[PDB]
């Protein structure tokens, strides 16, 4: 893992772009390691670091959302991507467009043969006057549901203790998709909208703290 | 993409203030709208910007305290004003910004980083200070001295423009009417000299028009050798 | 003093190439990029180059731009008379927190022999002395770079005081013109033996001289 | 701030009161809000007004929270209202100890 969290790997910081979508029987993370993108938490971070380990993947599959009526791609200077200002590669901050927020509909259908795992996210800024910048209204709101399941989540305007000279955050949620179930994403802002899904496999993969060096 | 249209130009007195619109035919919303000025005789003149996205304003240091500039998203309109006015502002107004996307737009950055190279070019304003009000002018005969020149001297009126023809437009060849010089005292002077063969002094008559539509005055002067 | 130093001018004849440079600091030109303007009599400026050395769209590729350390510059080659204009070098200023210019180089394409300038210099006229003023009008045609000086004189000692200058402008036949106005008392006008309206065009000096009588 | 080299445990809680009128009353405002903060952790909570059971004759309730702060770290509470402020924090410490539940008597 070098400088990465397998969660780190997981969302897209830039540092970890060497990551994506490679394989393991043991991922190795060293207490050297750092963020050093937008500063986020995941409530039950160890369950989705575990559960990930132990699929023992990174393979995303990319997939076509409609965001018609926002704008896509919202990006920080807390997350720089060879020189310039970026994002999490996996994650889609979404913005207003012309001063409107469209409440979010939007749906995708799993037709495949096996799960998919998705990660997203909900953005709480520092301000209201963030707030209305980010979003064009006061109050945003986020339900993720599938037929056998829902997660709504509401977002908390305020200021947090700056990380990399930023007091907003990020939280992490996830969502496993069986095939002939469906995702639906319901929103009216801070939504970080996922990319697309990983996939998620089972077997004999884990994860390991450790600093000893790898050897041939 | 978007064009940038400006209020029409402007006349205010000194200490008064004045302020300038710029409508952008779509949203123009992202990226700093720049505010830049030309004096006459004088080089382009960074005065601000604001980065509308934010309402974040950055403003020259000879301008703080009396320069003001506003966007509202809802109209795509930017204004620039700019109160105590002196001589010293009497300059072209342009508004100004750049036809940059981006796949991803940043969210949380400082000021510098919204400012681009400037492609989208609103027209211009002209915006005079001056403390005199609308004035017609005083024409006087510049009498001749192988060719001569001959002319008249429109002096002392306000505001442009002027027009002068020559025996009522029948006398075109050989005339060159200057542009104005802006005077200390806030009005304008120019002359129309005609250059004709100096052997047709003495019988050809010489009758320079004058006419200035904003103070609806009109004036005919015969131009003879002294 | 602009916070980016150019030369006032610089010149060719067609075909030729020029370089422009434009001079900051490390707080402007050496953490910034650098934005090229070109700025024609009565229009907008028109953007050549941006982020130091890409060209704006439809701009022709012998307009180049550059930056290294603390300065920039701007290539110009295969002159054409259309290339006559004013450039600006433009950047952020990060101590300032805002836009920094240059001062403007005049760029002269010499499409035509250099033109030396045609001076009328009128007196005042009688009509105006009975109206308690006095001035005369100095008038410069058919020059060329546009750009001239004007100085007057009183017999033969300078005269600062009174004096309007224009900026030169386009005549309908590619070469510039420019008008001069001395303000006097019709006591200072008559109390001299003459005076003179002098016209510095590219360092050479030719003058009108009037006198009461 | 923590600007000790041990961790401090931040007890601290939030009056969820039994009426609006004692909402009104106790905040002079409708409704409070609670955020409690550190760089690695964030805890937000929204009083609910409304009746309990009354015990020892009290029907509204008070809700307890923890929080702990690394040195280097830094504690930040934002409140609107209904926040039953910590008066400092309690060391922790690691060791042997334990707790167990008995009505056996204390012997010497
Ligand atoms: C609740 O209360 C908290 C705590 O007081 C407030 O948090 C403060 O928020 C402000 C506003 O952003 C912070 O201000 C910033 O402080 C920075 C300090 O960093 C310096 O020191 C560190 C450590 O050595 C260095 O890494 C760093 O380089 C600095 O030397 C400044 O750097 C910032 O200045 C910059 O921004 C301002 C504009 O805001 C510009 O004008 C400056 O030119 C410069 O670019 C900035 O001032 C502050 O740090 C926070 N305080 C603390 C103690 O954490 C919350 O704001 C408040 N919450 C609410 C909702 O009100
Ligand atoms: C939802 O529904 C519940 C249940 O109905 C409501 O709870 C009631 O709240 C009322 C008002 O606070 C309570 O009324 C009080 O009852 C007291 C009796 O309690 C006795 O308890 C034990 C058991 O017998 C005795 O040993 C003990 O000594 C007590 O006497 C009275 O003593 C009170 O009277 C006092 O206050 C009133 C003013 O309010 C004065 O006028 C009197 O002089 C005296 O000082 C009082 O009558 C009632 O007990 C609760 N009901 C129950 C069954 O618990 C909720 O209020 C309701 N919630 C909402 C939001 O609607
Ligand atoms: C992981 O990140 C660390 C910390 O930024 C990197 O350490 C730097 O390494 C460079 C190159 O040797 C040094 O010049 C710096 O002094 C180091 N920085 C710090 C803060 O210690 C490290 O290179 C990264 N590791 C890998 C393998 O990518
Ligand atoms: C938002 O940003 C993403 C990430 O760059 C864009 O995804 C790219 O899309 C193009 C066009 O299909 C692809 O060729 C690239 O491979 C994609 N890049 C990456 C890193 O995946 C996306 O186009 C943007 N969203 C929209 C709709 O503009
Ligand atoms: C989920 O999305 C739906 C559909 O977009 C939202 O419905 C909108 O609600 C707003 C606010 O009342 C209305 O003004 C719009 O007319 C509705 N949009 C449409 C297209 O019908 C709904 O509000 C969202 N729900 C949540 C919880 O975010």
């Amino acid at each position: 893992g070098e400088n990465c969290t397998l969660i780190d790997a997981l969302l897209g910081d830039p540092q970890c772009d060497g990551f994506q979508n490679k394989k393991w029987d043991l991922f190795v993370e060293r207490s050297k390691a750092y963020s050093n993108c937008y500063p986020y938490d995941v409530p039950d971070y160890a369950s989705l670091r575990s559960l990930v380990a132990s699929s023992g993947t990174l393979e995303f599959n990319n997939e076509s959302f409609n965001w018609t009526g926002v704008t896509q791609n919202g990006t920080s200077s807390a997350c720089i991507r060879r020189s310039n200002n970026s994002f999490f590669s996996r994650l889609n901050w979404l913005t207003h467009l012309n001063f409107k927020y469209p409440a979010l509909n939007v749906t995708m259908p799993n037709n495949e043969q096996f799960d998919k795992l998705y990660i997203w996210g909900v953005h709480h800024p520092g301000t209201d006057k963030d707030q209305i910048f980010l979003y064009a209204q006061s109050s945003g709101r986020i339900t993720v549901s599938t037929k056998r399941s829902q997660q709504a989540v509401i977002p908390n305007i305020g200021s947090r203790p700056r990380i990399r000279n930023i007091p907003s955050r990020i939280s992490i949620y996830w969502t496993i998709v069986k095939p002939g179930d469906i995702l639906l994403i319901n929103s009216t802002g801070n939504l970080i909208a996922p990319r697309g899904y990983f996939k998620i496999r089972s077997g004999k993969s884990s994860i390991m703290r450790s600093d000893a060096p790898i050897g041939k | 993409e978007v064009q940038l249209v400006e209020s029409g130009a402007e006349v205010k007195k000194p200490g008064s203030s004045v302020k300038v619109s710029c409508r952008a035919s779509g949203t123009f919303y992202k990226y700093a709208i720049n505010w830049v000025r030309q004096a006459p005789g004088q080089g382009l003149e960074w005065m601000g910007g604001i980065i509308p996205f934010f309402g974040t304003t950055n403003y020259a240091q000879k301008f703080q305290g009396r320069l003001t500039i506003t966007a509202d998203g809802s109209t795509n309109t930017a204004y620039m004003q700019l109160d105590s006015l002196r001589s010293e502002d009497t300059a072209v107004y342009y508004c100004a910004g750049p036809s940059i996307t981006e796949s991803h737009y940043c969210l949380d950055c400082a000021a510098k980083d919204y400012y681009y190279g400037l492609d989208v070019w609103g027209q211009g304003t002209t915006v005079t200070v001056s403390s005199a009000s609308t004035k017609g002018p005083s024409v006087f005969p510049l009498a001749p001295s192988g060719t001569a020149a001959l002319g008249c001297l429109v002096k002392d009126y306000f505001p442009e423009p002027v027009t002068v023809s020559w025996n009522s437009g029948a006398l075109t060849s050989g005339v060159h009417t200057f542009p104005a010089v802006l005077q200390s005292s806030g009005l304008y002077s120019l002359s129309s000299v005609v250059t004709v063969p100096s052997s047709s002094l003495g019988t050809q008559t010489y009758i320079c028009n004058v006419n200035h539509k904003p103070s609806n005055t009109k004036v005919d002067k015969r131009v003879e050798p002294k | 003093q602009s916070v980016l130093t150019q030369p006032p001018s610089a010149s060719g004849t067609p075909g030729q190439s020029v370089t422009i440079s434009c001079s900051g600091s490390r707080s402007n030109i050496g953490g910034n990029t650098v934005n090229w303007y070109q700025h024609l009599p009565g229009m907008a400026p028109k953007l050549l180059i941006y982020s130091s050395n890409q060209r704006s769209s439809g701009v022709p590729d012998r307009f180049s731009g550059s930056k290294s350390g603390t300065s920039a510059s701007l290539a110009i080659s295969g002159l054409q008379s259309e290339d006559d204009a004013d450039y600006y070098c433009a950047s952020w200023d990060d101590s300032l927190n805002g836009v920094v210019f240059g001062g403007g180089t005049k760029l002269t394409v010499l499409g035509q022999p250099k033109a030396a300038p045609s001076v009328t210099l009128f007196p005042p006229s009688s009509e105006e002395l009975q109206a308690n003023k006095a001035t005369l009008v100095c008038l410069i045609s058919d020059f060329y770079p546009g750009a001239v000086t004007v100085a007057w004189k009183a017999d033969s000692s300078p005269v600062k005081a009174g004096v309007e200058t224009t900026t030169p402008s386009k005549q309908s036949n590619n070469k510039y013109a420019a008008s001069s106005y001395l303000s006097l008392t019709p006591e200072q006008w008559k109390s001299h033996r003459s005076y003179s309206c002098q016209v510095t065009h590219e360092g050479s000096t030719v003058e009108k001289t009037v006198a009461p009588t």
